[PDB]
RNA sequence: UACCUGGUUGAUCCUGCCAGUAGCAUAUGCUUGUCUCAAAGAUUAAGCCAUGCACGUGUAAGUACGCACGGAGUGAAACUGCGAAUGGCUCAUUAAAUCAGUUAUGGUUCCUUUGAUCACUUGGAUAACUGUGGUAAUUCUAGAGCUAAUACAUGGCAUUUAUCAGUGGUGACUCUAGAUAACCGCCGAUCGCACGCACGGCGACGAUACAUUCGGAUGUCUGCCCUAUCAACUUUCGAUGGUACUUUCUGCGCCUACCAUGGUGACCACGGGUAACGGGGAAUCAGGGUUCGAUUCCGGAGAGGGAGCCUGAGAAACGGCUACCACAUCCAAGGAAGGCAGCAGGCGCGCAAAUUACCCACUCCCGACGCGGGGAGGUAGUGACGAAAAAUAACAAUUUGGAAUGAGUACACUUUAAAUCCUUUAACGAGGAUCUAUUGGAGGGCAAGUCUGGUGCCAGCAGCCGCGGUAAUUCCAGCUCCAAUAGCGUAUAUUAAAGUUGCUGCAGUUAAAAAGCUCGUAGUUGGAUCUUGUUUACUUUGAAAAAAUUAGAGUGUUCCAAGCAGGCCGCCUGGAUACUUCAGCUAGGAAUAAUGG
RNA sequence: GACCCGCCGAGCAGCUUCCGGGAAACCAAAGUCUUUGGGUUCCGGGGGGAGUAUGGUUGCAAAGCUGAAACUUAAAGGAA
RNA sequence: CCCGUCGCUACUACCGAUUGGAUGGUUUAGUGAGGUCCUCGGAUCGGCGCC
């Protein structure tokens, strides 16, 4: 099948090595795992040395964590928008490392709100518990987190459209997950750019 | 070529092992433990070659099987057992106990202890890290993991352990005045007090031992196993402690015992 | 893979030159004065002294205090004083390069059982180690070119069971006693 | 032992080769009494294979309702577990590849071993077994009736990112730990013994985020023969580098996408050849070398040719599968089964290479294991590959005599798993001691006949020069002599000889030879000078360089080649040392030769 | 300036010598060479086959440059 | 003493029409068994129309 092996290309003089064996098994190479957005299917490898890979065929949600603030919810992955490798994988929405994506923005609302008791993505029984009524030594406590409670202008807009610009830093085809960490700061500046030209 | 070798050759055997040619073709292949297969002393050979307890492989198996033989406190059955260094192989059945010690000339001699000793045995700490909760551990040499050393136990020192227990007892530091047994050929059995130690960085530390004598010779870091605090050494050695006599003062001691 | 060895070696060397005069009749004057079988004899102890010389050549030219000349120095001395080839007042290497053939040749069995009368000729010598008459310190050495050295050479006799000797005579002298 | 001799001429001194000479290793010829060892279908065919065998495995401790044997137990069979990835064989491929030294994984995976760490006694299937069957045929299997589990299934860490701080570290962590936000296997339904006080001891088995061992995998530095009638090569479709993935046990154009236009080479790239596996080594050698290394040790590779996989810790496995290709077997013609470069054996190929033997007793290995298995291995048979020891007479009288013995032979012992052999030893066994030593030579080189008979430039001899044309010292023979000797010739390759391949160390006026001449890059080599009275090269020291082989210490294997054992009247001694180029590492020297301020 | 008498450097040569070398003829270099090493390029390996075959390259051509093997031979050759 | 042509016999390579022939190795472009992976497929049978 496909191997991996360093036999097969020429030399650094541009010399082609004639290979003296077969193809080895501790050299071969296994198809990509091309997760998709959809229903979580997951395929697991034995591998070499007895070991299991989690080879994700297709997810839908991911463990994504906010920078700023210390929030790692798992939210829905929505849609990919952007991708270093190629404008290919964008278009049939392949999940892999170091691609951008746009992740459901209710779990780091829900908790922006609980926590500092401010609206996030606002342009309902759930919004009346926001207001909740308590001691006010309680609230002298969320009083002193609205001051330091501002979101940057490029966030704020992305939670009203309840989309939030996401970027993968684990491995799908190897560990079966699709988490990472949310866009933001002068990396969400470089990639809109890149995505306002596309 | 496809996995682990389970064979070897007479002639590819160890050579401090004294194995002779037309007795067969394989050597007895040491299984895996604690000590290397190039360092080690399989049970068979020691009780067989050496103290001549049996004279074939299925005689030696005859009394490893009734439980008669004890490495390190622990009744061993397997006759390729490692068995390297400073372990203890006492016979109750005998009363004989014994610890592994190399002589001058670099291979594992019979050396009969006392039941006062074999009860305690000398490990050289190779490795230090701190596992979960916060927990320091140790790698001693014969692959004895220890939780909860003393802070002051580093790298390179050499722990004392309770063969009934397997906890250490005390600590050898590793400085400059302390014995030492290398244990990395052309010097492997010599015994001599610490002088100097060359630091390399990415490389292989270079120290250099002197003996008793006044012989001053060099050796690695890795081939130091400390014995005793400034000279006096905390086992018993075997006669020749590690002088290595040269080859003319071997001559002559030899006919002069004549 | 076997349990065997393959070490083995050859124990003389057949001279260059095949047919000159001058050593065929050398050789052969060692043969019948020594009473040896062939011309391979003649080689082979001339190949012992052949590399001991050279043993004694590599010596020389170190240096006089050199640790390795000392100690294989003495082990070579030692082993030619032990077989009686060399003098114990000539303790030096110099004095190596000055032995011949002849002093190995005196020092083989058959000679020295000639020597010690045992043997009315060196001829004689041979058939009667041959035939398991002569033993050395209570062991019958059946080969001629048993090298005897000093602490040896005392101590050759005949054996135990030879007609010679204390022993029961022989089938030609049985045979001959019970026809009359 | 740092060695030469014949041959060109009428003669001479030369150049020079031919031939002689001595090892070696394959074949072969003749001959061959003993004994210690011992190579042995590699060379041409990695050609093809009848048949037999070479991988199996059970403890008090996974599963025992086969009376199969039995007062529970002992067991077939079978399930489960493990091994079958080691060994053995071959040298086809392969020329910076393999391999060797060095070394890195802080870029990794590891069954096992070792030390750490750790009740609702549940559910329903199945083999053996019972029974019914099919096919010409297979180690083919179908259907039904049962019944077990250490089989199957049920009943805070680890795993994946993000943030913060800086317990033990390293030369150097994005290290090991810790604290947060979350994300989403492991935490014992097992077995034996001992039986004591609801609690209890000793084990077996089992878990791995760990360590450890056996080690894999891929890198670092340096090192390979011949070839220029191979001078430029690589780069579509990765060549070189960058970025982000994907993939793998991980690093890496390993792969993909987007960019960059690089990378290599007269210091020989690329291409071609190798009757090329590499190395440890072997032969031959004053020094220097030349040649060899299929071949018992290490590493690699392959199992007719490729390719693709299963299972597993480990295989791109073939005494495992699935294809195609080559070849070939049984058929009832529907189908089925094949891989000896495993041990013997057979065919073929050839100049060229052995028994279809015996045992697991030794050496070790595997398995549930003290108990089983092993064409691994050992043993014997064949064996003038080769190496060691060593008979074929000795003595005395004058041709004649008594002695002495091994060959041979056996009452037996010993040897060994059982034997054989050797050794030990009764009996017996030598005068033509017929118990018969041959193999090549007798012109020279080259040790040995002006001998006799025959042949008559014929037949033949002759490595070379030559001999033979009727007295051949050379041929065919008798006699005699010489050389080595249980060995001695022949053919071929190879080494010394060859200072006739040259570094040591040759030659080029006329013997073979200096370009017609000059310029010129690389290459090679470069004046003197700096303390006398940074960068390297070099030298010295230490570590390393696996054992076996070689050198060599000790030791009466009867001696010896060998072996590593063996002394002493339980007892004390060995199982040394040296060498291992180059590169790399280390600590001194600072002349010589470069380089810098 | 011409000539005469010397010296120095450069060069074409000559001769006498037992400098030494060489197989010798001969050579002040063809010496300083088994007492063998100043630096460096090209080049020879018995005589034939043969500067032939083939391949490449150069040229309008003639030919130049590079350049074998099978096979054959015990001499070929130098100086005297 | 000796050279060459010619003639005779033998041997060895060389040139040579024959889109000569036979193997081996690199490959361009087609066809492509078989396994693996992925997307589907749901013959079947176990539990409670769904799993």
């Amino acid at each position: 099948g496909i191997s991996r092996d360093n036999w097969h290309k020429r030399r650094k003089t541009g010399g082609k090595r004639k290979p003296y064996h077969k193809k080895r098994k501790y050299e071969l190479g296994r198809p990509a795992a091309n997760t998709k957005i959809g229903p979580r299917r997951i395929h697991t490898v034995r591998v070499r040395g007895g070991n299991k890979k989690y080879r994700a065929l297709r997810l839908d949600a991911g463990n994504f964590s906010w920078g700023s603030e210390c929030c790692t919810r798992k939210t829905r992955i929505i849609d990919v928008v952007y991708n270093a490798s190629n404008n290919e994988l964008v278009r049939t929405k392949t999940l892999v490392k170091n691609c951008i994506l746009l992740v459901d923005s209710t779990p780091f609302r829900q908790w922006f709100e609980a926590h500092n008791a401010l609206p996030l993505g606002r342009k309902p029984e759930e919004e009346e518990i926001l207001n909740k009524k308590r001691s006010k030594k309680t609230q002298k406590k969320y009083e002193e987190r609205k001051k330091t409670a501002k979101i940057s202008p490029l966030l704020e807009e992305q939670f009203q459209q309840g989309k939030l610009l996401a970027c993968i830093a684990s491995r799908p085809g190897q560990c079966g997950r699709a988490d990472g960490y949310v866009l933001e700061g002068k990396e969400l500046e470089f990639y809109l750019r890149k995505i306002k030209a596309k | 070529a496809r996995g682990p070798k389970k064979h070897l050759k007479r002639v590819a055997a160890p050579k401090h092992w004294m194995l002779d040619k037309l007795t067969g073709v394989f050597a007895p292949r040491p299984s895996t433990g604690p000590h290397k297969l190039r360092e080690c002393l399989p049970l068979i050979i020691f009780l067989r070659n050496r103290l001549k307890y049996a004279l074939t492989g299925d005689e030696v198996k005859k009394i490893c099987m009734q439980r008669f033989i004890k490495i390190d406190g622990k009744v061993r059955t397997d006759i390729t057992y490692p068995a390297g260094f400073m372990d203890v192989i006492s016979i109750e059945k005998t009363g004989e106990h014994f610890r592994l010690v190399y002589d001058t000339k670099g291979r594992f001699a019979v050396h009969r202890i006392t039941s006062e000793e074999a009860k305690y045995k000398l490990c050289k700490v190779r490795k230090t890290w701190v596992g979960t909760k916060g927990i320091p551990h140790l790698v001693t040499h014969d692959a004895r993991t220890i939780r909860y050393p003393d802070p002051l136990i580093k790298v390179n020192d050499t722990i004392q352990i309770d063969l009934e227990t397997g906890k250490i007892t005390d600590f050898i530091k590793f400085d400059t005045g302390n014995l030492c047994m290398v244990t990395g050929g052309a010097n492997l059995g010599r015994i001599g007090v610490i002088t100097n130690r060359e630091r390399h960085p990415g490389s292989f530390d270079v120290v250099h031992v002197k003996d008793a004598n006044g012989n001053n010779f060099a050796t690695r870091l890795s081939n130091i196993f400390v014995i005793g605090k400034g000279n006096k050494p905390w086992i018993s050695l075997p006669r020749g402690k590690g002088i290595r006599l040269t080859i003319a003062e071997e001559r002559d001691k030899r006919l002069a015992a004549k | 893979p076997v349990a065997r060895t393959w070490v083995c070696r050859k124990t003389y060397v057949t001279p260059r030159r095949p047919f000159e005069k001058s050593r065929l009749d050398q050789e052969l004057k060692l043969i019948g004065e020594y009473g040896l079988r062939n011309k391979r004899e003649v080689w082979r102890v001339k190949f012992t002294l052949a590399k001991i010389r050279k043993a004694a050549r590599d010596l020389l030219t170190l240096d006089e205090k050199d640790p390795k000349r000392l100690f294989e120095g003495n082990a070579l001395l030692r082993r030619l004083v032990r077989i009686g080839v060399l003098d114990e007042g000539k303790m030096k290497l110099d004095y190596i390069l000055g032995l011949k053939i002849e002093d190995f040749l005196e020092r083989r069995l058959q000679t020295q059982v000639f020597k010690l009368g045992l043997a009315k000729s060196i001829h004689h010598a041979r058939v009667l180690i041959r035939q398991r008459h002569i033993r050395v310190r209570k062991q019958v050495v059946n080969i001629p070119s048993f090298i005897v050295r000093l602490d040896s050479q005392k101590h050759i006799d005949f054996s135990l069971r030879s007609p010679y000797g204390g022993g029961r005579p022989g089938r030609v002298k049985r045979k001959n006693a019970k026809k009359g």
